[PDB]
């Protein structure tokens, strides 16, 4: 499962 | 030995959704040092705040914050294709280390929270009492947050698909796609994880004739 930060 | 320099509690970033991902476990003996690559959550964003965490709680608002820094300068990208390391380093001064990297601009950008930040002994047995006390809703949380994630990819996807279909899919199907899409971003803003998995499952039944375009 790939994690992605926030959009600023 | 007869003692351990440890992490009394775990280390990590905020990452979509509002979720704590954890990089230095609790309970993880000093030194230490841990990278993990991440991208980003939508299209063409130039860049990203990595949101330092110590607690133990899976909504990132009820963890103690430690500090941010900005990382900018990422060339605009498809989601989930840039490339951003994320290091924490604990060496035995108890001094955190975070460091985000772009490895294809190669810009990059760090700071340091020293020891004395966090949470004192007291506010540390606490955080863990209110870990194991409210266990339940923070499991909840975090399934409910997997699925808004999947279902945020999905709208998204689908809505680039519409864009590179143009007039080749039918209005009729294109309304109806139009209405699943926002029923499932209605359904993304709510606390309720089956609603939304059956509106992933409602775009999908009427995506069809959008999937043999593509």
């Amino acid at each position: 499962r790939p994690v992605y930060i926030p959009r600023p | 030995v007869l003692l351990l320099d440890v992490t009394p509690l775990s280390l990590g970033i905020e990452t979509m959704g509002g979720v704590m991902t954890t990089l230095i476990a609790k309970n993880t003996t000093i030194p230490t040092k841990h990278s993990q690559v991440f991208s980003t959550a939508e299209d063409n964003q130039s860049a990203v705040t990595i949101h330092v965490l110590q607690g133990e709680r899976k909504r990132a608002a009820d963890n103690k914050s430690l500090g941010q820094f900005n990382l900018d300068g990422i060339n605009p990208a498809p989601r989930g294709m840039p490339q951003i390391e994320v290091t924490f380093d604990i060496d035995a001064d108890g001094i955190l280390h975070v460091s985000a990297k772009d490895k294809n601009s190669g810009k990059e950008q760090k700071i340091t929270i020293k020891a004395s930040s966090g949470l004192n002994e007291d506010e540390i047995q606490k955080m863990v009492r209110d870990a194991e006390a409210n266990a339940e809703a923070d499991r909840k949380f975090e399934e409910l947050v997997q699925t808004r994630n999947q279902g945020d990819h999905l709208l998204h996807s689908t809505r680039k698909q519409v864009e590179e279909a143009g007039d080749k899919l039918p209005a009729d199907d294109k309304t109806a796609i139009e209405s699943a899409l926002t029923a499932l971003e209605t359904a993304l803003k709510g606390e309720d994880k089956a609603a939304i998995e059956a509106k992933m499952q409602e775009l999908a039944q009427v995506s069809q004739k959008l999937m043999e375009i593509a």
